[PDB]
């Protein structure tokens, strides 16, 4: 429902950014050594 | 009291804050290398 | 016996230098101790000999810059006390948590932590004093100017400091020990710098402001020049943006 | 649609105060921005910007240079108001 | 016990150059191809030394830089989003941060590599991006918070007031720290001089070009779209001219 999702859009965007960045970081953390 | 709580408290207790930071720095700098 | 980077390596290099240059060589010959382990030792022992000159040159520059910003000796002295106390608290806390083996330090994290702490402390002190003096130049009395300074700058200081403490804690996830060892100590030092800037700074301002004309402004005509810059920006923003991007392209190319 | 000359000067003088510092007691309809008030061409730009922001009176760049006195600005604003 | 044999290899020019580091993979490939089809095939090949260590450090440095950059840029975006309730302001600040960092490091590369002839040490990039990101976060947050708190009187008047108020302060702070970092040029150690002058040139360019003209210019172009998710007015409802005095 849009009325309540567009009220917490900042925490949702922060969560999306944190998730994407964390997955990309844990992916890059495996390139060294191998 | 029409002033916010945090700056009002930092302003009322201004000199104990300064002295507390002073003894903190003193201990932290003389009790360890 | 050591391991390039550790202190046992320098132990061993200086011990070998002692053994070698302890007894005289035959006439007409000289003996040296090279390798990328005596170079590292000499580099790490001359770095702290040049940093003792840098520690004086940076403060000699700080004092001049402070006198140029605030055309006043007492204001520069007050701000310098703020910065020095923040730096001292940061160094003490980090050296304490490293000495008691609570956190893992390094002789590179220290040289970077000093720089970051001085930067943050100077920035926050300038922010606080500048907001206070700007509110003072608009007519507000000392108490109203103190509260305007706090309400305008404290949350900025807190947010920026916590962002730096998080960014330089995410270095703990890197793989190189150079960067990996920067995470915890730099984050803790940032937390200490922020706590100092947000409690001791305002307290020093609230104490010194109630004596004579200590923190009263002098350079208020700089606000007018910066207002004229802002006017030029809001009137012709397109050309100014084109010029700025053209200047940035010089470096980006 | 007939904001009086005194009213326009009153609203303009409290922008001139914030921009420069000249008291509204000095802003009289015969003073020159360059000579008497000593207001450069870049402070006039922000006087015009703040006038447009506060009272909606838009003064372009080509017309801002030809307003030498305070009376010229008042006359410009009144003639713009007349439409 | 005779199960391992070792070879001591020397380079021709500088071992720690870009060529001496690229030679490590070639040495390993040559050793692997020499035992191909022999009774020694399938043996383990180990290569140690200084150029091998620096090859490993070279590979790891770029991934560590990417990790730190991703983390720092995401943290900066998050704090700009929390402070200014705006996606466009946060994205513009992140973009200007990236552009300023790039331009500053390019200017330092110019000054040192092309003019002075000395290349930049491999740690200068990391030590510079760390400090530059931190101080840029400081100064950008202080500017946009004032912008947000003053655009209520009009976006143009708000930008003028925010400049006159906080641009002075961020410029003073940036200049102070830039000139205390450029004081490292007196060191005998060229790596310290390079780090100091890189941070100093980066802060000079940043505070005198990017934060001084480019960020408020972008805020002025995008009038109400700088705060997009929030609905702001370009200017308030016009007021009537006040009664005299
Ligand atoms: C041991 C050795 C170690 C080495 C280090 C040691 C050295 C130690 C000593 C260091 C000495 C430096 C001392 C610094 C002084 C500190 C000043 C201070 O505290 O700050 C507040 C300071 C207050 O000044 P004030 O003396 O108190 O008086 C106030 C005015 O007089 C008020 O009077 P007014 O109202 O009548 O009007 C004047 C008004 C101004 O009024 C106006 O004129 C308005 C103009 C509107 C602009 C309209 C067109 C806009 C064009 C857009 C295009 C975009 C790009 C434009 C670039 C700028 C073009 C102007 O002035 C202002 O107040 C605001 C000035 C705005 C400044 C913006 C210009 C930025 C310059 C950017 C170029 C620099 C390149 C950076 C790249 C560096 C690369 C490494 O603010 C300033 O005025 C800025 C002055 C200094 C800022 C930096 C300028 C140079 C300083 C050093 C930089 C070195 C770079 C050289 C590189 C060479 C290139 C190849
Ligand atoms: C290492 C990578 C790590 C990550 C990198 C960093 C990641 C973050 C990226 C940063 C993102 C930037 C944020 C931009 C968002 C702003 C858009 C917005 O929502 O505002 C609405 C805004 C609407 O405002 P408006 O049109 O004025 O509304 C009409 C008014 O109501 C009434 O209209 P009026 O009567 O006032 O008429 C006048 C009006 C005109 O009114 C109109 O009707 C114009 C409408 C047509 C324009 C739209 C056409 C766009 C078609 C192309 C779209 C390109 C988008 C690219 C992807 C997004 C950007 C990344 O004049 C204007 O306002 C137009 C000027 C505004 C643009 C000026 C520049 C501001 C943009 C910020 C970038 C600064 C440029 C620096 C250059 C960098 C050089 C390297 O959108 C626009 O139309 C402005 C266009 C913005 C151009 C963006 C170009 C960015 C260039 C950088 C790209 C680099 C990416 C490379 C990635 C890596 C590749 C290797
Ligand atoms: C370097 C790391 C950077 C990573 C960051 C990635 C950036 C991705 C940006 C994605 C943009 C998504 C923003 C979501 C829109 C939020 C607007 C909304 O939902 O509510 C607004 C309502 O306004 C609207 O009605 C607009 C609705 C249209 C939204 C459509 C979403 C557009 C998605 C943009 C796509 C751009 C993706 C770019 C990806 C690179 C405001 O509500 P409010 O006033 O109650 O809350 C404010 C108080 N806190
Ligand atoms: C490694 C550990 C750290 C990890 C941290 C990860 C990243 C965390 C990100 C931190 C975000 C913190 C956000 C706080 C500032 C956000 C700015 C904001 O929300 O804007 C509002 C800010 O609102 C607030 O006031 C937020 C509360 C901040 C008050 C600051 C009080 C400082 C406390 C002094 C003691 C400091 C001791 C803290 C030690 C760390 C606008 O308020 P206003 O303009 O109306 O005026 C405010 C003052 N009247
Ligand atoms: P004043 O006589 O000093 O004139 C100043 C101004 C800046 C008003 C100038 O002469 C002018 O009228 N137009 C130039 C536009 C401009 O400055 N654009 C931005 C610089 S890229």
């Amino acid at each position: 429902m849009i009325g309540t999702l567009k009220r917490a859009w900042i925490p949702l965007l922060i969560l999306v950014v944190v998730a994407i960045a964390g997955f990309t970081v844990q992916r890059i953390r495996t390139f060294f050594g191998s | 009291a029409a002033r916010p709580f945090i700056p009002r408290m930092i302003r009322t207790f201004a000199v104990p804050i300064i002295l507390g930071w002073l003894v903190t720095i003193a201990v932290l700098n003389v009790t360890v290398p | 016996a050591g391991n390039q980077g550790e202190s046992l390596a320098n132990e061993s290099v200086e011990a070998v230098k002692t053994i070698v240059e302890r007894l005289a060589p035959p006439p007409g010959v000289k003996v040296y101790v090279t390798g990328s382990a005596a170079l590292v030792a000499d580099q790490q022992q001359a770095g702290d000999r040049s940093l003792q000159v840098i520690e004086a040159v940076t403060f000699t520059v700080i004092i001049v810059m402070l006198l140029l910003v605030y055309r006043s000796i007492i204001t520069s002295a007050i701000m310098l006390t703020m910065v020095v106390l923040g730096l001292l608290a940061t160094r003490g806390g980090v050296a304490f948590l490293g000495f008691h083996r609570i956190i893992g330090l390094s002789t590179f994290a220290t040289n970077l932590l000093v720089v970051l702490a001085i930067a943050a402390a100077t920035d926050y002190a300038i922010f606080l004093i500048g907001r206070y003096q700007e509110a003072r130049g608009l007519g507000q009395d000392r108490e109203s100017a103190y509260y305007t300074m706090f309400g305008g700058t404290a949350h900025v200081v807190l947010g920026s400091g916590l962002t730096i403490a998080g960014a330089t804690f995410c270095l703990s996830f890197t793989r190189l020990p150079y960067f990996q060892t920067l995470g915890v100590p730099l984050a803790i030092g940032m937390v200490i710098v922020v706590a100092a800037a947000l409690t001791l700074g305002p307290a020093i301002i609230a104490v010194t402001s109630r004596f004579g004309k200590l923190l009263e402004p002098k350079r208020m005509a700089r606000v007018r020049g910066w207002r004229k810059v802002g006017a030029a920006i809001v009137r012709w923003p397109g050309p100014i943006l084109v010029g700025a991007v053209a200047l940035a392209l010089v470096g980006l190319l | 649609m007939a904001a009086t000359q005194e009213e326009i000067i009153a609203g303009l003088a409290e922008i001139i105060e914030e921009v420069t510092g000249i008291e509204p007691s000095e802003v009289t309809p015969e003073k020159s921005f360059v000579d008497d008030l000593d207001i450069d061409s870049l402070s006039m730009v922000e006087i015009a910007v703040q006038t447009e922001d506060k009272y909606g009176v838009k003064i372009p760049d080509e017309d801002l240079a030809g307003l030498r006195t305070v009376g010229d600005v008042v006359a410009y604003i009144q003639k713009l108001e007349e439409e | 016990d005779g199960h391992a044999v070792r070879f001591i290899i020397s380079h021709e020019g500088d071992p720690m150059s870009q060529a001496g580091i690229a030679r490590i993979a070639k040495i390993k490939t040559a050793a692997k191809e020499a035992i191909k089809g022999t009774p020694l095939e399938g043996s383990a090949i180990y290569l140690g030394g200084t150029a091998a260590m620096f090859k490993d450090l070279s590979d790891g440095n770029t991934y560590d830089l990417m990790i730190a950059g991703i983390s720092a840029l995401c943290l900066i975006f998050i704090i700009m989003l929390i402070t200014t309730r705006s996606v466009v302001a946060a994205a513009v600040i992140v973009g200007t941060v990236v552009l300023s960092l790039g331009a500053s490091f390019g200017l330092s590369v110019l000054i040192w590599q092309h003019i002075l002839g000395i290349e930049l040490h491999w740690l200068v990039l990391a030590m510079a991006v760390i400090i530059l990101l931190a101080v840029g976060a400081d100064y950008n947050l202080l500017l946009v918070a004032r912008l947000k708190e003053e655009i209520h009187a009009g976006i143009n008047t708000g930008i003028i007031r925010a400049m006159g108020g906080s641009g002075s302060v961020v410029t003073a702070a940036g200049l102070v720290f830039a000139f205390t970092m450029m004081s490292f040029a007196v060191s005998e150690l060229t790596v310290m001089a390079q780090v100091g002058t890189t941070i100093g040139m980066g802060l000079l360019f940043d505070t005198l070009i990017v934060r001084s003209f480019m960020t408020p210019s972008i805020a002025a172009l995008l009038g109400k779209w700088f705060w997009w998710p929030q609905v702001v007015r370009q200017r308030p409802i016009p007021q009537p001219w006040p009664s005299p005095a």
